[PDB]
């Protein structure tokens, strides 16, 4: 109940903002004011163009490490058991081969942006 | 489709009739572009340029140079294309 | 040296340089038509339009010579001359700490080969002196202006182009845009005639006509 | 002679190494540099309250032009017009009649100030110190036109700054 | 009266722009020096609240502080649109104010007020940095003459 | 004294075809160039103007002006291709503010002193 009255409030005051902004103020409106900016000169091309992207491998090795996250985050509650013998050697198990992933990843030079 | 002589010669003269510059039923198959149409050189550059856009294969400026004539221009089309009936 | 306004001579170099311009016109008789030292010390080589690379290149890597640096590139407009542009070439040496300036000639119609093949940083230059002066350098990577405005028609240091050119530019409401519309100034350039009609240096007296 | 910036090895004993390598790990180089950024915080800035307090300036300083007067009150121009053929911006333009007692004055003395380029050539060439760059610096304005001076602005600047003009001159004529 | 809410509310919003003049990052030649020792220490034209920001959408004041050529000419007219409005600018400078000692050259335009509008001119070459500082601050004195909301209620 | 350094034409029939080249290259392009600065022109107008810049020098017969000229039109290609030039450069070809000036006896003689 609270919790979502208080997002109602927060998101509400901004959009508030937002609404005094556009409307408050003295327009005009012609269409050099409204063109993209490209430092005084208009582009030579579309924005939507294709951007290549360097550290593409980085980026799906990150899917890969956020979750094990996932499977990290609940070792606070895990090292309530009475099997303790057990969890430590698969906590610090999980961990390790994320460190392998990571070593791997690194020394066949994937970490390194492409040109 | 395979093309044809006969249907060569129909669009390349569908073209030209398009052409501002030129007079419908002065055009004729054998009608010079400079003698008779009364077109200069300019004009038969765009003339020419239209046929690569329309047939979809482009002419050496060496060999439109030398394309003053509608059947002309058929015959080159037809020889590219390997067309003979 | 102990006149206290008067700039001292060195004629230690004008022996040395002097020499060295017998040496390049001895090895290059084909291309070298005048070989030059100032009174002040410096060496002019002129030569034929057609040994720019020849010439440059062996400035350049002979052992005697070794002209590394291409210092600058330009042109002179001497319209009363049938080949009214000048182009000269200034170089230097560090191995013999020494300059050299190397003189050819051309006109609005003939082409001048590149010398980017023998200095890399001859490409602005040779750019400059086309969007300037109007010459064209055959065989250059990619000649385009590069200090006149996109557009800009003329080529503005030929001595027949007005200092304030032709067009001027405002924006206009109208076409909400920026425009070029033919010069009126509102106050016109004053012409100052400054040369005195009584000769100042006899020793460059021209011979009588 | 020469020196080299950057052409020194390092050392490869162990109490070396570690040093390094506590650099590495706890960034004491780097908190280095934030005690020099918290030095500066407890200085004195070097701010002036403009316009309550002026940056110095000095007797030679070149500023807005004024048209000056012999302590009779004529002017000192004669419409030599050394200033017009000096000034590399051609700036100055100057028309010149004889007055009616005879004397050679302008009836014409104007200075384009966006023209200009304060360089102090016209107050050199000038043989009677009739035009001067004054000490004033503030004289913005709202438009082009106020920025185009003729003879009647020029010589009320001159009453207007005659008594700062006078001292610097004073000050400075020996070193002219 | 409402004569009397428009004059205050017309006080507090010119009192706001002119106390919080953002000046774009833009400067042409040997006048952006001066506005440099502007922003420096002795002068801070920051304690005035004047702020330097990139961006044209940011900004609320053009200084245009150096020699406005040809082929430079087009972009300032569009960074100048691009500014949202309230904008204002100053020409910095004798080449800026009406060409200078480049005033007879085929390459520059003479002034910039034929390309954008001006409300302050500095003059000098350069104009010191009090001098730029004095124009700054004359600007803000005329924003503060500023009667749109008294005008408005009597149209 | 006649014999004199070529450009890249060696005659006039080989310059031509180069002058012909450069037509095809720039009729190409006003289509793109009306879409891409956004001009408020037609293609058919674009392509006149091309057609009278052609016509002007229609009267030359030197190989090596015809050369340079070709060579000047080609840098203004690459300039308007690649989109270094702006609308106001592509524009100045029409003269859309220049009012029309007088060309008869007459009109120069009611308003000034020119030929
Ligand atoms: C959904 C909630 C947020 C929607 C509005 C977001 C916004 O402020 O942008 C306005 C957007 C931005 O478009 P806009 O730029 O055309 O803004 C309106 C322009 N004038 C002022 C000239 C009319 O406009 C709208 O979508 C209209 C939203 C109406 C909001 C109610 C306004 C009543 C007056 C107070
Ligand atoms: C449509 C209904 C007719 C009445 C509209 C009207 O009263 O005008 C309001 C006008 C009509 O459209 P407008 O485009 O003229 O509003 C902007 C006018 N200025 C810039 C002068 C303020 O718009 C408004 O909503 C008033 C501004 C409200 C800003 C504060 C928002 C608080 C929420
Ligand atoms: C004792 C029982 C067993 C338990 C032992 C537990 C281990 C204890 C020993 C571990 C040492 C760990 C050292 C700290 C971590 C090292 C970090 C590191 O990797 O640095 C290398 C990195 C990299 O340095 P680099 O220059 O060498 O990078 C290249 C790296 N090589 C050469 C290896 C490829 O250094 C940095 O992190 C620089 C950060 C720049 C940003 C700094 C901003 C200023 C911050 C200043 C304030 C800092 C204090 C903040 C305090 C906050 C208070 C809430
Ligand atoms: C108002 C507030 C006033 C009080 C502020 C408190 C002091 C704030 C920092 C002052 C900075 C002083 C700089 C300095 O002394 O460093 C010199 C020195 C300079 O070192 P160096 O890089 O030049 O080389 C010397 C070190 N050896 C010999 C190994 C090469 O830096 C230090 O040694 C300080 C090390 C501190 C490390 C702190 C990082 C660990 C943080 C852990 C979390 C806490
Ligand atoms: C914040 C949230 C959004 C806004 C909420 C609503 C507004 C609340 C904030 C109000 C701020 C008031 C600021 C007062 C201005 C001031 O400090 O005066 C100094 C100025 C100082 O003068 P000065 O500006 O010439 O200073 C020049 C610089 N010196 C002094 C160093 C040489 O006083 C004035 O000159 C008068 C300015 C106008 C006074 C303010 C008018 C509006 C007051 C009523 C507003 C409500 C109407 C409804
Ligand atoms: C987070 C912080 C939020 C802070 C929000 C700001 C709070 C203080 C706002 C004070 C009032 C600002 C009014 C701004 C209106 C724009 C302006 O400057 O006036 C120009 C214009 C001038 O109007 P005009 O009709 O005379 O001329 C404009 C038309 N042209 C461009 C053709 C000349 O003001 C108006 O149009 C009407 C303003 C009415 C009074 C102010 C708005 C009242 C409505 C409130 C909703
Ligand atoms: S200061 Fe220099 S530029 Fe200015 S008016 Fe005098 S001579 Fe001309
Ligand atoms: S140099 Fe001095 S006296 Fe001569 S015209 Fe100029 S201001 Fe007058
Ligand atoms: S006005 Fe003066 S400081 Fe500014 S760009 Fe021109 S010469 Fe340089």
């Amino acid at each position: 109940m609270n919790l979502m009255l208080a997002l109602l409030t927060n998101f509400t005051l901004a959009t508030l903002l937002v609404i005094i902004a556009f409307w408050l103020p003295q327009l005009n409106v012609y269409s050099e004011k409204t063109s993209p900016y490209e430092c005084g000169f208009d582009p030579m091309g579309s924005a939507r163009l294709p951007f290549s992207m360097k550290f593409f491998l980085v980026a799906i090795t990150f899917l890969l490490f956020d979750l094990e996250i996932a499977l990290l985050l609940p070792l606070p509650w895990a090292s309530q058991t009475a099997n303790l013998n057990t969890m430590l050697t698969m906590a610090l198990f999980l961990i390790i081969l994320l460190a392998v992933s990571l070593a791997y990843e690194w020394t066949q030079k994937g970490l390194e942006w492409t040109e | 489709p395979p093309l044809t002589l006969e249907g060569i010669k129909d669009r390349v003269l569908y073209v030209l009739k398009l052409y501002d510059k030129i007079d419908p039923e002065k055009l004729s198959v054998n009608s010079h572009f400079m003698k008779d149409l009364g077109l200069d050189s300019l004009d038969q550059v765009e003339i020419i340029m239209a046929m690569e856009d329309e047939f979809g294969f482009e002419i050496p400026d060496i060999d439109a140079e030398k394309l003053m004539c509608p059947q002309e221009i058929v015959d080159y089309i037809a020889d590219k294309k390997d067309v003979y009936e | 040296d102990t006149r206290p306004t008067v700039r001292p001579r060195n004629d230690v170099a004008h022996k040395q340089l002097s020499a060295f311009g017998e040496y390049v016109a001895e090895i290059l008789p084909k291309y070298v038509q005048q070989v030059q030292v100032s009174c002040f010390n410096e060496l002019e080589i002129c030569i034929h339009p057609d040994g720019v690379i020849p010439v440059l290149t062996f400035l350049r890597d002979h052992s005697n010579a070794q002209f590394k640096s291409l210092a600058d590139l330009t042109a002179v407009d001497i319209p009363t001359r049938q080949n009214r542009f000048e182009i000269v070439y200034n170089l230097l040496s560090l191995r013999f700490n020494s300059r050299i300036r190397v003189k050819t000639y051309t006109d609005e119609l003939t082409p001048i080969e590149s010398s980017v093949p023998v200095y890399k940083a001859a490409n602005w230059y040779e750019r400059e002196i086309w969007d300037m002066f109007g010459v064209f350098f055959a065989n250059h990577p990619d000649l385009r202006r590069i200090l006149t405005d996109y557009g800009f028609e003329g080529h503005p240091f030929r001595k027949d182009f007005p200092l304030s050119g032709y067009v001027e530019l405002r924006y206009d409401d109208e076409v909400k845009r920026v425009v070029a519309e033919p010069v009126e100034l509102a106050q016109e350039f004053r012409k100052f005639d400054l040369n005195s009609p009584w000769e100042a240096f006899p020793a460059y007296r021209q011979p009588p006509e | 002679t020469y020196k080299y910036v950057n052409l020194r090895e390092p050392s490869m004993d162990m109490k070396s190494v570690t040093d390094r390598a506590a650099q590495t790990l706890l960034w004491t180089e780097l908190i280095r540099g934030l005690g020099m950024t918290l030095s500066y915080l407890f200085r004195e800035p070097a701010t002036i309250n403009y316009p309550f307090e002026k940056g110095p300036l000095s007797p030679r300083f070149r500023g807005e032009h004024a048209l000056r007067r012999y302590p009779s009150g004529e002017e000192r121009c004669i419409a030599c017009k050394l200033c017009e053929a000096v000034c590399p911006a051609q700036a100055i333009t100057i028309e010149a009649e004889p007055r009616a007692d005879g004397s050679r004055r302008t009836t014409r003395y104007d200075i384009d100030m966006t023209k200009c380029i304060y360089c102090g050539f016209c107050q050199e060439a000038c043989p009677v110190d009739a035009i001067v760059e004054g000490p004033n610096f503030e004289f913005s304005t709202e438009t082009h036109e106020e920025l185009l001076y003729n003879k009647e602005k020029l010589l009320n600047n001159g009453d207007k700054w005659e008594a700062e003009i006078a001292a610097n001159i004073q000050a400075d004529y020996l070193y002219r | 009266r409402g004569e009397y809410v428009v004059a205050k509310l017309d006080d507090l919003i010119n009192w706001a722009r002119r106390s919080s003049l953002w000046p774009m990052t833009f400067g042409l030649a040997c006048c952006a020096v001066e506005m440099m020792h502007m922003a420096a220490p002795r002068y801070d034209m920051d304690r005035f609240g004047v702020v330097f920001r990139a961006s044209p959408r940011q900004s609320d004041v053009m200084i245009v502080a150096g020699t406005l050529t040809n082929k430079m000419a087009p972009a300032l007219r569009k960074v100048y649109d691009q500014m949202p409005e309230p904008r204002y600018v100053v020409s910095m400078g004798s080449c800026a104010n009406g060409g200078g000692y480049y005033h007879y050259s085929y390459s520059v335009v003479r002034g910039c007020d034929r390309i954008v509008p001006v409300d302050i001119y500095v003059p000098g070459c350069p104009p010191t940095a009090e001098a730029l500082l004095y124009g700054i601050l004359q600007l803000q004195k005329k924003i503060k003459r500023e009667k749109r909301l008294r005008i408005w209620y009597r149209r | 004294s006649t014999s004199v350094k070529p450009i890249f034409s060696r005659d006039m029939n080989e310059a031509k075809r180069r002058v012909r080249e450069l037509y095809r290259a720039w009729y190409r392009e006003v289509p793109n160039t009306v879409h891409l600065f956004q001009l408020d022109i037609s293609v058919k107008q674009g392509r006149d103007k091309v057609r009278e810049m052609f016509k002007k020098n229609a009267h030359i017969t030197d190989p090596r002006v015809v050369d340079l000229l070709v060579i000047k039109g080609k840098m203004e290609l690459e300039e308007t291709i690649k989109v270094w030039k702006q609308r106001t450069h592509v524009m100045r070809f029409f003269h859309e503010t220049e009012a029309p000036r007088p060309k008869d006896f007459l009109s120069k003689f009611y308003v000034g002193h020119d030929p």
